[PDB]
């Protein structure tokens, strides 16, 4: 028996995975000190993991254990049209959280008035309009024919369909992420005494390093997948197996499902948070 | 962990010359901020790590402050000293350890030059 080992694996992974992004959203909805504009952008990619996690990576689970897709021709599409839209407004959320922290880096006496709420919520939603946007765009733009047997579910390989993805999910924030971090890295290094005191300095010191330890841990789960997939979808003699294939994008599921921990470990009120609320 | 050294003390009659050094050593970062104290706290010389300097109200600007960066030392050249300089003399310094960290000082032991 082979399917039991995968099953049980893979059910327990989804099942941590939900009860850690719901916890994350509650236990930031629930007190009233982390009340910020900030903490906002954690919750919003906490909602676009849940809807990952409890979405689309069931089907994919059966899909593995069983070999042939086996619920009609009309999921067939729903099912690869919601899973490039949850990656791409997760990596745009990242992205707004550096620019954010840029602006409050850099000018830390007018940030009370630059970033109100009105415009971190207008920035929400041009965010999520921008992936919605360049996330379902050329899926209906290389629209190939669809074969007669109906129990495969197929991707494109088509150049320019891998090319604009590649280009316009993970290359494009990227430089942008690289940019601010590296001025505001050059700032904290060359400066005292950033607020005009000790204790708001030492306060602002160390989101950034927690922002730096997400982006790390994404980097490291999401580059391999996107490293592999267009060089073998241009120069087609050095395609990998079909084997060593089937790992690459596991990894950036595994990173939606262990994301929540490094919030309690690295932290000492998301901890007495959470402590507080599974007291309940 | 950071500690101090001083060093420079005498002890000779008014209308001579001294010279006081203090050094640090330990795990450092950086350095911001050094100075000397007398007897009781009162400033008597200050240095930044630029280099724009800084004098008290009790001395006319007789003395003379410098600072080493590459060893972390800073220096004090007295000349002329009146009958109403002997007391003892501290050190102070700044620091950090660590780019994510808190800016905290550290006091230094002290050095005795008496004078008539
Ligand atoms: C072509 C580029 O895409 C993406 C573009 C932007 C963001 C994410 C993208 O991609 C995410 C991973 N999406 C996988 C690759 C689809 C998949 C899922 C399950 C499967 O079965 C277990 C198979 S399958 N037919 O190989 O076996 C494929």
């Amino acid at each position: 028996s082979k399917a039991i080992l995968l099953g049980v694996i893979l059910g327990g992974l989804i099942l941590f995975g939900v009860l850690g992004n719901i916890l994350v959203i509650l236990s930031v909805a629930c007190h009233r000190h982390l009340h910020s504009v900030t903490h906002y952008y954690i919750v919003n990619l906490a909602v676009a993991d849940l809807l990952l996690t409890s979405t689309v990576l069931p089907f994919s689970a059966i899909f593995e254990v069983l070999g042939y897709w086996a619920f009609g021709r009309v999921f067939c599409n729903i099912w690869a049209a919601v899973d490039v839209l949850c990656c791409t407004a997760r990596i745009w959320g990242l992205c707004i959280i550096s620019i954010d922290r840029y602006i409050g880096v850099s000018y830390p006496l007018r940030y009370p008035t630059i970033v109100t709420q009105r415009r971190g919520l207008m920035a929400l939603l041009c965010v999520w309009a921008l992936s919605l946007v360049i996330s379902i765009g050329p899926l209906f733009g290389w629209r190939q024919p669809a074969p007669e047997d109906e129990t495969i579910c197929q991707i494109n390989e088509e150049p320019g369909y891998v090319l604009f993805s590649a280009l316009g999910s993970f290359y494009l924030p990227l430089a942008i992420i690289l940019v601010m971090y590296t001025l505001m890295i050059l700032r904290l290094k060359s400066v005292r005494l950033l607020s005009g005191s000790r204790e708001k300095d030492r306060n602002l010191r160390r989101i950034t390093r927690l922002v730096l330890i997400v982006v790390g841990c994404f980097v490291l789960c999401w580059l391999p997948f996107f490293l592999v997939m267009p060089i073998g979808s241009f120069f087609p003699d050095f395609k990998p197996s079909e084997t060593v294939f089937k790992i690459v994008f596991w990894l950036g599921y595994l990173n939606s499902c262990i994301n929540p921990i490094i919030y309690p470990c690295s932290s000492q009120e998301f901890k007495k948070a959470f402590q507080n609320v599974l007291r309940i | 962990q950071v500690q101090l050294q001083e060093s420079g003390g005498g002890l000779v009659q008014a209308g001579e010359s001294l010279r006081l050094s203090c050094a640090a050593s330990g795990t450092i970062f950086r350095l911001y901020d050094m100075g000397w104290y007398r007897r009781q706290r009162e400033l008597v010389a200050s240095i930044t790590s630029g280099g724009s300097t800084k004098y008290g109200d009790s001395v006319k600007g007789r003395f003379t402050i410098s600072r080493d960066n590459a060893k972390n030392t800073v220096y004090l050249q007295m000349s002329s000293l009146k009958p109403e300089d002997t007391a003892v003399y501290y050190c102070n310094a700044e620091y950090r350890t660590g780019i994510w960290e808190e800016l905290l000082d550290g006091w230094g032991q002290g050095t005795q030059v008496t004078v008539s």
